[PDB]
């Protein structure tokens, strides 16, 4: 607006800008979405935008938008740059969790993107979702088999 | 820190013994962050925490966080009162009408959400505000503007709807004074204070000044009138009110400090000094 | 004009189906005194309902036009007209309506004595009116009276449902009010128990266990009706199934088992072990259904698999053939199946074998070639089966579909798509919601830039009338969300499409595009392909007069584009203006003109003259207020929409014409009904806006006051 404008050209000096304006750090209009400092950037995807952001905007909790997926399932919506190391700088606790209950591996493997268990086992069954599904069942419950065969490999 | 305690405490029924403390904790202690776990280590049910749960569409976004508490409430409380709720009838005027002051304030930080920017919008907020004075001026001027003040903005908002509120607690007992002016001594803004920086309201150092005769303190007043008839007499927007609280302290701080002397000889060149005071 | 030239146009009938000019010239004939049951002034409806009423108990119709003005005479003078519920419509509903009531024409019993249904009016004195004048036509009418009369048996059956919606929802309106709730019980059950409508007797006693247990009492009165359940349940030995037809009777105990009754715990095992045999035995059209109510509540699991395993053991074996009215009786949701779909309703999809619904899954790719003869496809209760569910992940959950997709596309059918969109998104994988949304029927796919004009390019199979292919085809492109597909290939392929597809005709499809295309895009940001072309698409609504009643559908585009407004309008801008004389033209539709887009106009600003175009509508009303008696119907409602677009207005008082139209605004403070307090919010949300009400404090005060 007049500030979750330059969320969308994710740029982290017109963001050092709209510093003299210093709005609310995580967009004081959070979008009603629950589309806040990341939770907008995340789910358009700008890391330069997710360092200068942890940076600003490390605020207290953060939330549930009301999409019940905080940001670190918004991230995955725009694969956001280096957010597997980022929610790691960040204790991005780690559930959390979509609106089933299953953590956004049992969201991502529902994807079965190969990546999505690649940044995923890089973070280390045991998620599961509104009626108990295993990660393992909601991927033999698509068959979505490259996250299936890399929860064989994590038995 | 008795949330530790606080819950400590509990277990169904000592979680009404968890209300008048956090429900005043939950606004109460700066943060309203204590409603988080409070909310649902307490009432979703009570009228209390059905309003309370509203002010998560203030503290975000969402709405519906107040919403069906405009309605939830416009039932919560022509119900409580409907049978003998007047005016000078005393069980009214103040709590049922501090729970009806719940009501018909739905509309009016959801305006500081709605109505943006620059508008009569602090003009109308000013009258929000003058208009709040009404029906009449006193006491729990804080369970209400101690969450409703949280109207985006504290002193630094308007010290001077305060601190005359902390001449309401000035001059309630110094539960009400001190605690006050342990944080609104802070102002919000503004070392042990510069003698130019606390230069920012004469009337927060009147609300340090009245109460430094609860502090006691004659001879740093009497210093502060000495540097309010030497360096604000020297500083010849506030610079009109300055004659209005500053010969009304050549008297009301001249005042006790005349108190051995009174008569005859003992207002002799503390007639003037007495002259300007009012002449 | 002397409502009555419009309600002698419903008295008598004045063709071959009325009702039709029934509900307009009572829908054109009761809003229009605007009274109620307090206009007797009224005797001007209502006696030409009590002179409509009798040319509803002489003829009323032999196809029901004097029935549904019966039923559009009496829903004008129960509710509408409002003092109704005992002084002239306990007189003249008893004197209509039981007089029309022996005989009964066409369903009168349904008409006229189900209208003596939804009155709702006293439980007590409908149990001395309408429950002792209805035990006399339900009593010489269990029985028929005079063979004409032969409908008393309609008149039985619809009226003993209908005083058992008054043993329901008045004597429910008092849950202990006894009918005698055992003992004529027993009649009722023996005296419609014969082959009358026996389809209609069960449903009074579907009233009187669902209104024995509203009389809750279950265990000492529906324990006095337990042999009357346990005459009902003998009534097989008791009359063999030949002698007095045994078929809906075998239809209500099984049936309220099912819902309680003390018995069905006690009868699974007991008229289970009776209709196991009666299902499989004759094979009955009423003995799929003796069998069907009775497992299907049952259904806990308690109620052995001796529940599951004879709706298995009527599948397989007495032929798949048997939807038995004969051996091919037209290929369908097969009549065991017709049961097993509340019984499968009612169980989680991978815990039975999946191997209980694979026998069922070839005799459907079996039944996907069956009715290719027929319908050319059935698959309706396939679906209230496959509710169930998604098994197995997708090992069976991959397959149990490419089946079910080519089901619902080769010959000519649709309406599978109006079931085939809910498991459609209980799935994990969304897989084929994304697969069957490319097929998109007829000639419109994905991958398009020249070539989109054809849309006669038909499927054949069986050939089309292009019309059945019209709603046929529009019903992939009607239940769509904006998902996702391009603006060129949805909006080009579809600008070439809903331009036309609307005219010829109506809205059939473009209550899918201004709908999914502000759903679907803008933004849309530089496509000056979709700026001056959003501008030729928007300016079909300037004629959306193609019918001037689908213009409520540019009424709803108008409460629709309320947002996509300012950015498809500062390149008009004379083309709005235009578009704008057009809310001054009309909304031509709700009385004349420019309320549905009210607000939507005053968005306009940072502009023209929108202040002054509005302000010359304003003074141009003022002089028509309207008690200026000068408004005869509508000004009022125009002043006040006027007015309420004031309130939205939301600008400048031209304070000398805001005053003066105020100083109207208190001379019609008086007079009339909850119109001219609604005209000083409307201006008051624009306070007099000064700090204060310049003298309006106290001239508010004596008006509040």
């Amino acid at each position: 607006s007049s500030l979750h404008y330059a969320s969308y050209h994710g740029r982290y000096l017109i963001c050092v800008y709209l510093i003299q304006l210093g709005h609310d750090k995580h967009e004081l209009i959070k979008t009603f979405k629950g589309n806040t400092c990341v939770h907008l950037a995340l789910m358009k995807g700008h890391e330069q935008t997710l360092h200068l952001l942890l940076q600003q905007f490390p605020r207290f909790i953060n939330h549930r938008g009301e999409n019940g997926r905080a940001p670190i399932h918004i991230a995955c919506m725009n694969d956001y740059y280096q957010c597997l190391s980022l929610l790691i700088g960040v204790g991005a606790d780690l559930w959390v969790m979509d609106t089933n209950g299953d953590t956004p591996l049992h969201v991502c493997l529902e994807y079965g993107s190969i990546s999505c268990m690649k940044m995923l086992l890089n973070e280390g069954d045991n998620v599961r979702d509104k009626g108990n599904w295993k990660p393992i069942d909601v991927a033999q419950t698509f068959e979505v088999g490259n996250i299936y065969s890399k929860v064989l490999k994590e038995v | 820190k008795l949330a530790s305690e606080k819950w400590g405490t509990a277990k169904p029924e000592v979680k009404k013994a968890m209300a008048p403390l956090a429900a005043g904790a939950a606004w109460g202690l700066e943060q309203w962050d204590e409603i988080a776990q409070y909310t649902s280590v307490m009432k979703s049910q009570s009228p209390d925490k059905e309003f309370y749960d509203a002010i998560l569409c203030l503290h975000r976004n969402n709405f519906k966080k107040a919403e069906v508490h405009i309605f939830n409430a416009r039932d919560l409380l022509v119900t409580e009162l409907s049978a003998l709720v007047n005016e000078s009838y005393n069980r009214a005027y103040n709590v049922v009408v501090r729970a009806q002051i719940i009501a018909e304030l739905e509309e009016i930080i959801k305006y500081k959400k709605l109505p943006q920017n620059s508008d009569k919008r602090l003009t109308m907020r000013e009258t929000w505000n003058t208009r709040l004075l009404g029906c009449q001026k006193n006491i729990d001027v804080w369970q209400r503007i101690l969450r409703v003040r949280s109207l985006v903005i504290k002193p630094k908002e308007d010290a001077q709807v305060r601190i005359k509120f902390a001449n309401l607690c000035r001059k309630s007992g110094r539960m009400a004074l001190a605690k006050k002016v342990l944080n609104t001594l802070l102002e919000e803004t503004d070392d042990p204070d510069h003698p130019n920086t606390a230069k920012a309201s004469p009337p927060v150092v009147y609300a340090q000044l009245k109460y430094l005769w609860a502090t006691g303190l004659q001879d740093e007043a009497l210093k502060q009138l000495i540097n309010f008839t030497s360096r604000m007499a020297h500083d010849l927007v506030e610079d009109y009110t300055k004659l209005l609280a500053r010969c009304f302290l050549k008297q009301g701080e001249w005042r006790v400090c005349l108190q051995p002397k009174w008569r005859l000889s003992n207002p002799d060149s503390i007639l003037g000094s007495y002259l300007l005071a009012t002449h | 004009t002397t409502f009555s030239t419009l309600n002698l146009i419903f008295d008598k009938l004045k063709s071959d189906v009325p009702q039709e000019r029934a509900s307009g010239a009572n829908e054109l004939s009761t809003t229009l005194t605007s009274l109620a049951r307090e206009v007797s002034a009224e005797q001007f409806q209502r006696f030409s309902n009590s002179l409509n009423n009798k040319i509803f108990e002489l003829i009323h119709g032999f196809t029901s036009s004097e029935k549904i003005g019966g039923i559009l005479a009496v829903d004008t003078l129960i509710s509408f007209y409002l003092s109704t519920e005992e002084l002239p419509n306990q007189t003249s509903r008893l004197a209509n309506y039981l007089r029309v009531l022996i005989p009964s024409s066409d369903i009168e019993v349904m008409r006229l004595a189900a209208n003596t249904l939804g009155r709702l009016t006293v439980p007590g004195g409908t149990l001395t009116s309408d429950f002792v004048e209805f035990e006399v036509r339900t009593c010489i009418d269990w029985l028929t009276l005079t063979a004409d009369n032969n409908s008393s048996s309609s008149k039985l059956e619809y009226r003993r449902h209908a005083a058992l919606l008054i043993i329901k929802a008045l004597a429910d309106n008092s849950p202990y009010l006894l009918y005698p709730y055992v003992n004529s019980i027993l009649d009722n059950i023996w005296v419609p128990l014969r082959d009358a409508k026996l389809i209609i007797r069960l449903d009074a006693a579907v009233a009187l266990g669902k209104c024995l247990t509203i009389i809750q009492d279950r265990d000492p009165a529906l324990g006095k009706q337990w042999f009357q359940r346990l005459f009902q349940g003998c009534t097989h030995g008791l009359s063999l199934n030949t002698n007095d037809s045994v078929h809906a009777t075998l239809l209500v105990f099984r049936e309220l088992l099912s819902l309680k009754a003390p018995y069905l715990r006690d009868k699974y095992d007991d008229i289970y072990k009776s209709t196991m045999k009666y299902k499989e035995y004759k094979f009955d059209v009423i003995r799929r259904e003796v069998y069907a109510i009775l497992p299907l509540l049952a259904a806990f699991d308690p109620a052995i698999f001796t529940k599951k395993y004879l709706d298995r053991i009527m599948v397989h074996y007495l032929r798949y053939l048997k939807n038995i009215d004969m051996n091919a009786a037209n290929n369908s949701d097969k009549p065991f199946i017709l049961v097993s779909i509340g019984d499968i309703a009612f169980e989680v999809g991978s815990s039975i074998s999946p191997y209980m619904t694979l026998i069922l899954d070839n005799i459907r790719e079996g039944l996907r070639t069956k009715f290719k003869v027929r319908k050319q496809f059935e698959k309706d209760l396939f679906y209230c089966i496959g509710k169930l569910a998604c098994a197995l992940g997708p090992a069976f959950a991959k397959h149990l579909n490419k089946d079910l997709l080519n089901l619902m596309l080769n010959c000519p059918m649709s309406d599978h798509m109006q079931e085939t969109l809910m498991i459609l998104n209980e799935k994990i994988p969304s897989l084929e919601s994304t697969v069957n949304s490319r097929i998109l029927n007829l000639l419109s796919i994905s991958l398009s830039g020249e070539k989109f004009i054809q849309s006669n390019q038909y499927d054949f199979n069986n050939q089309f009338s292009i019309e059945k292919a019209r709603k046929s085809r529009n019903q992939s492109f009607m239940k769509k969300t904006g998902e996702s597909n391009d603006d060129i290939t949805d909006a080009q392929i579809l600008i070439q499409c809903f331009k036309m597809l609307q005219l010829i005709h109506h809205q059939y499809s473009l209550t899918e595009f201004v709908r999914l295309i502000t759903i679907s895009y803008i933004e849309h940001e530089d496509s000056s392909v979709r700026k001056l072309a959003a501008l030729t698409s928007c300016d079909l609504f300037i004629k959306d007069d193609i019918c001037k009643q689908t213009s409520v559908h540019a009424l709803h585009s108008v409460s629709e584009v309320l947002s996509k407004l300012l950015m498809i309008a500062i390149t008009d801008p004379v083309a709005e203006i235009r578009l704008e004389i057009l809310q001054h033209l009309g909304s031509n539709f709700d009385p004349q003109l420019a309320q549905p887009d009210n607000l939507r106009l005053l968005f306009m600003a940072l502009n023209d003259e929108i202040f002054g175009i509005q302000l010359e509508a304003i003074k141009i009303i003022g002089r028509l207020s309207s008690v200026n008696p000068a408004y005869v119907v509508p000004s009022l409602r125009k002043t006040l929409l006027e007015l309420l677009t004031q309130l939205k207005f939301s600008n400048m008082p031209k304070k000398k014409e805001e005053s003066a139209t105020l100083l109207c605004t208190l001379i019609n403070s008086s007079d009339e009904v909850a119109k001219p307090y609604i005209d000083p919010i409307l201006d008051v949300i624009l306070p007099k806006c000064q700090d204060a009400s310049s003298a309006v404090a106290s001239t508010a005060l004596k008006v509040l006051g």
